[PDB]
């Protein structure tokens, strides 16, 4: 029918509008924000600390540093590197060469369908063990928090201080897995899916947020240092997106003809 | 005293999708509130129904900038009893890729209801001419013909002051739902094809550009449903 | 009672020795609603095709064997013409829409005699490929008159022939067993049906609603019911009774709904 | 709701199991409005 | 008592009809349609998954095609092959050879007893391990999806991307099992028992049905590429069918006298 | 807090047959209604009540299909004291295997209630005749003698306009139910015979077929009832 | 007003220059009842062939002088299929039925521009052999 | 009912432990009828 798109509205019409005929009955309500977003997928795989570690430098991090990567998980959907967060999404084409290879993430189907600007929820988070038979416990500390090095000596044994805290702590059975639901706790509003500001004044990254996330994991084995092992061990993380909402309309990732 | 139990063969089983909560951990928070914050999206098909752009690989003569796709049809000024240009009612097809329709359904298993093309005649307002757009569901053969089309669903289109037309493709199945993908061709996943023809070719006065060209737009129409959410592809990372 | 007379547009059926009309499942299997599954205004029946339409059979001989029988798909005869079973305006209107609902209301017609005897089960059987080759092929009129009758087998009471794709040479060919369109003569009486028995009537009639996996159906490919004859008893009679006894059936589509409509259709 | 189909019971009080803001004190709309 | 068979409707009697005597009381209603089917069996036996797999081409698949065989699991009573619809029932008398034997499932039981045309329900899926102590993980995608392949680098180990994503992932703990129940999800109203159309116009097979299924499912270790094993695992899935319906009486399987 | 359980001996146990059901992965799924679909079955019953075939190997005289098993029974013209047919009333006896009767009954461990047999003759209709169909419960010995069929359960059917007699057999059982299979010969699994014996033989005219047949058919009398559903017998498929 | 979009079935035209439409006769052309002249049910309009069927004319050129003309017999023109005027459902129905009557709606399609000059006379006329 | 022993209660809400179709708004029958 007569119409003007420049207007900047249009309106959804149906098979009677310049035919003949009637409207379909609705089949579903799947695209509804709450309910699609509701359900566990996985946002990263780490390794599992075995000593107190060392949270990685923030950048440029220069040759000779000594520090533990691949071991924290910051919990959000848009791109991480080396456990902070980023702007821009990068793999390696090329594991060949020399320097550490920074772990990153993205919460694939989460962009796949983040047509709007921005973004908040609570947090279900559910840690799945990689290896047989382990024994693990997940850690956590809020956005805007830091994880608390050193450990402290008891019976010539070195313990962690990320043993104790007022933070989350699961401790799961042997072969067991961890799940927990954690509330929307940074300091902004909503979680920009893409922003265009600046987190400072001077030498800022235009486009990274600061604070777009809900919080840190990490896991580590419920024994002291001395009885650390040599085999590295992995753990699955998965998120699940409770009580979403989002606002701003905006676009879905541009697919490739070729 | 202890109730008795009988836990289920799948006790300690972790589903992905399960309908239920999980325990809190770090309760008793209070968050900023959000009611400053306007254009709030409930359902993902309050985006589908917007119209936006689809893509045609530029008639053989490609700019040189590489993925020579564009958004709309030039109206050539040749004669010739073909469309100007067709696409299947397939969401999977390349032509809908980049819509936001056809991004979002790509993201469930079926669909229900109208799909709507919007055209905008971006020519000069001097321009005259009409159009016969038309919509077949399956058959052996694609219809060609001006002939063919003007026997299945169509309308023609007369470009004057209003510059746009919008056209919607009925819902015709033999299944209350379609398949979103083709991932094998049948009478569930293809449902035939839109095209275009010049019904009387574009008459413009001296001193005119020629080849004016029709923007299309794809959207969800009034009653476009969307069932059962699939894994997403990954891809556009790589 | 034993004498009836159906008509229907410009068409009427009459037989003298009536055993009443079987209607499948529901009291009336003419009431029916448009598709939930299309939004565009239905074609529904108009006078030019609301009648009864008539073809040929091959007839029954004493030659043909128990559980030997004969098939017609519906709408199936109609686009191949089998039995010279044209259509008329249903076909050109079938042959312009991608779907097509509708029940069918059938009379098979074979007169004896009371000197001759044998006996014709007729049904009506829902989802079967009766009608096609095992190599995946529809029957031709030629092939369907070379045959005349198709003998029951160890094939057809398995299933063990109907069509299917061929895993190509990357598999191992597997020992085809069984399949799920096959036919336990012995059961064919679950179906609407009823017997001409040669003592008994010259014709039998039943009368079926529109079933289907959906709401509608792609024209060109559905074949949910299916008209069957089948010998129950050998025919038989002594030297000087007419031999051969033809056989003919009557076919009116019901309460049709029409939908897609485009240019005729046009094998690819 | 969400994907959620328990109707029965809620174990945790709401403000435990979910965040609420902090007070300061079917039919889907447009997003857009020509005026 | 006089009757004619011609007519297509023979009432059912009883000892008083023509004799002298009494209706015996009804003993039970087990021939309930939604009591019968609503009972486990088993389905088919598959292979697990220890890396992202290539789904099996379609028919005709030529020899040299690399892909991963008798790993998926089509849900539905209806004969299969090499985890796709079938309409023939086949199986391998002469096991030598060469060619990949593909693996085929009926529900034996379903069909001793569908004398009916269609059939509909939910369906409730449970999967045991035929192998001791193993650690499992159930997949699944809807009649009409596919499976998602590939996998993505997390500290250089290849996680295959059916570990995650929006449809149901089951992980059971070592030597448990999983269960869970799925609703009728096929685009058609009901499940074709035998089917006489073709699901397209050109090149079909007639009484092949398009998507007379539950979905599919496999099984995989929750484990990255890189630990894979050499011993193949096997998982055993059963199907119950919930709330069955039944439509238009038909015939039951052909009992041979020899 | 917590509340105390007691989880019991049989806890993460899988019972195929548990009547309870389990955890939904996918759940807040519409489906297309099924009101458009006649014949729904509610109850096996329904179609075990439907006759259906029953089936005799052709007396020592096959034809050159392999396979010789017909519906009905000639009817011979020579004199002979004995049964023209019988066979058990024993629901897993090959006569019945094909029949609906049969078939849903041997998924199911008891029956209780009346069988019937229904029988439509098949001859000309100038023909005329009488026949004696009778049920004899156990015995030591099978009853063969018109004699003997007589001072049983019979009935005496006259051939004529109509042309088809239902028989029912009673339910005469010492047990409230019977078993379905003969797995081991008891008075709980045989409970008899059926025959059918020529009360006159059939008259005809001149110039009419002689032997003329009788289809026989068997089908769940109305207070019939199946108990215990029994794993299926897969041969079929061999 | 001088935008219309005209519906009939799965078919619909638009033009943004409408003169309104010209009905002969009557208010209403298409009132209309049955032949008394036959006494067989007659079949009458089902939605496959209550709509608009369109086809080509020859081209509008300088040399064609004042008063030349094309014509197109109606229901001949579908019979033909004259400027690939195929008339569906409708010509099989024709072509089955000894006796046909009925009513025409008709659009011709011409768009020149403000800098063109020229007319051309469009009318529906009774009883011809112009073709 | 079907094979369900289940009367007290259910956990999840009936949209979620089955499917229901959408909308588009004992004593045994006979699957036949002669007429
Ligand atoms: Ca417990």
């Amino acid at each position: 029918s007569t119409d003007n798109a420049e207007t900047g509205v249009i309106e959804a019409g149906n098979t009677d509008t310049d035919f003949s005929g009637e409207l379909a009955a609705p089949g579903s309500n799947h695209t509804n924000v709450k309910f699609l977003f509701d359900r566990s997928r996985l946002l990263n795989v780490i390794k599992v600390l075995e000593k107190d570690a060392v949270f990685p430098r923030p950048f440029p991090t220069q040759e000779g540093a000594q520090q533990d990567d691949g071991y924290f998980c910051l919990l959000t959907p848009r791109p991480t590197v080396a456990s902070r967060p980023a702007t821009r999404f990068g793999l390696y084409a090329n594991p060949s060469g020399s320097g550490v290879l920074a772990n990153t993430s993205l919460d694939f189907n989460f962009y796949s369908l983040a047509c709007f600007t921005y973004f908040r929820s609570d947090l279900e988070v559910t840690v799945v063990s990689l290896e047989p038979d382990l024994e693990f416990a997940v850690g956590w500390f809020p956005s805007g928090s830091e994880y608390q090095a050193s450990s402290f000596v008891y019976d010539q044994l070195h313990v962690p201080f990320h043993f104790t805290g007022r933070t989350p702590r699961a401790f799961a059975s042997k072969g067991g897995k961890v799940s927990f639901v954690l509330p929307w706790n940074s300091v902004s509003s909503v979680l920009p899916v893409r922003w265009g500001g600046a987190s400072k004044l001077s030498s800022a990254t235009r486009g990274l947020p600061a604070h777009a996330d809900w919080g840190t994991i990490y896991a580590f084995v419920p024994r002291p240092n001395e009885k650390k092992s040599t085999a590295v061990k992995h753990v699955a993380v998965y998120i699940r997106y409770k009580n979403a909402r989002a606002w701003c309309p905006s676009m879905l990732p541009f697919r490739s003809y070729k | 005293g202890p109730i008795p139990t009988a836990p289920r063969e799948n006790s300690l089983m972790f589903l992905s999708t399960l309908p239920d909560d999980t325990v809190p951990a770090y309760g008793n928070v209070r968050t900023p509130p959000v009611n400053y914050l306007p254009g709030e999206i409930t359902d993902l098909l309050q985006l589908a129904r917007i119209p936006t752009l689809m893509a045609f690989e530029r008639v053989p003569e490609p700019v040189p900038a590489s993925d020579t796709y564009v958004p709309y049809v030039a109206v050539p000024t040749q004669f010739d009893d073909r469309p100007l240009i067709s696409f299947p009612i397939t969401l999977s097809d390349p032509v809908y890729q980049n819509t936001l329709v056809g991004a979002i359904s790509s993201n469930f298993a079926n669909y229900r209801g109208c799909i709507q093309i919007t055209l905008t005649f971006c020519g000069p307002m001097m321009a005259r001419g009409k159009f016969l757009l038309s919509y077949s569901p399956p058959n052996g053969t694609q219809p060609q013909t001006l002939s063919e089309a003007m026997q299945c669903t169509y309308s023609i289109w007369d470009i004057g002051l209003n510059s746009s037309w919008t056209f919607v493709v009925p819902y015709i199945s033999p299944s209350d739902y379609r398949e979103t993908r083709a991932i094998t061709n049948s009478v569930y996943s293809a449902d035939g094809w839109f095209s275009l023809h010049k019904l009387t070719k574009i008459t413009l006065p001296p001193d005119c550009p020629q080849s004016p060209c029709i923007l299309f737009f794809a959207s969800a129409g009034e009653d476009y449903t969307l069932r059962l959410p699939v894994d997403c592809n990954p891809s556009y990372v790589f | 009672d034993r004498v009836t007379t159906q008509t229907a547009g410009n068409t009427a059926i009459n037989t003298q020795s009536s055993l009443g009309v079987l209607c499948a499942y529901v009291e009336d299997p003419t009431k029916s609603d448009p598709p939930s599954s299309s939004t565009d205004q239905p074609t529904t029946t108009f006078t030019a095709i609301d009648r009864w339409y008539t073809g040929r059979l091959n007839s029954w001989t004493k030659a043909v064997k128990t559980f030997s029988f004969q098939a017609v798909p519906l709408p199936g005869a109609f686009l191949s013409r089998q039995g010279g079973l044209n259509g008329g305006a249903f076909t050109a209107t079938l042959h312009r829409h991608f779907l097509m609902k509708c029940g069918w209301q059938v009379q098979v017609q074979c007169n004896l005699t009371q000197f001759h005897q044998g006996a014709l089960l007729v049904a009506m059987v829902p989802e079967t490929t009766l009608d096609v080759k095992p190599d995946g092929k529809a029957k031709s009129l030629q092939e369907l008159n070379e045959e005349q009758w198709v003998e029951m087998s160890d094939d057809y009471r398995t299933g063990k022939n109907m069509p299917f794709q061929s895993l190509g040479t990357y598999y191992r060919p597997p020992n085809w067993t069984w399949g799920p369109n096959f036919i336990n003569p012995y059961q064919v009486t679950v179906f609407p049906h009823q017997i001409l028995n040669a003592r008994t009537s010259t014709s039998v009639d039943i009368n079926v609603p529109y079933i289907g996996e959906t709401p509608t159906q792609s024209s060109e490919t559905q074949n949910s019911w299916t008209l069957l004859v089948m010998v129950l008893v050998p025919l038989d009679y002594k030297e000087g009774a007419t031999t051969d006894p033809e056989i003919t059936f009557s076919v009116r589509p019901t309460s049709p709904y029409f939908n897609g409509l485009r240019n005729r259709y046009t094998a690819g | 709701r969400g994907n959620n189909g328990n109707m029965t019971f809620n174990y945790y009080a709401n403000t435990y199991q979910n965040s609420v803001d902090f007070s300061t004190s079917g039919i889907l709309n447009p997003l857009g409005y020509l005026k």
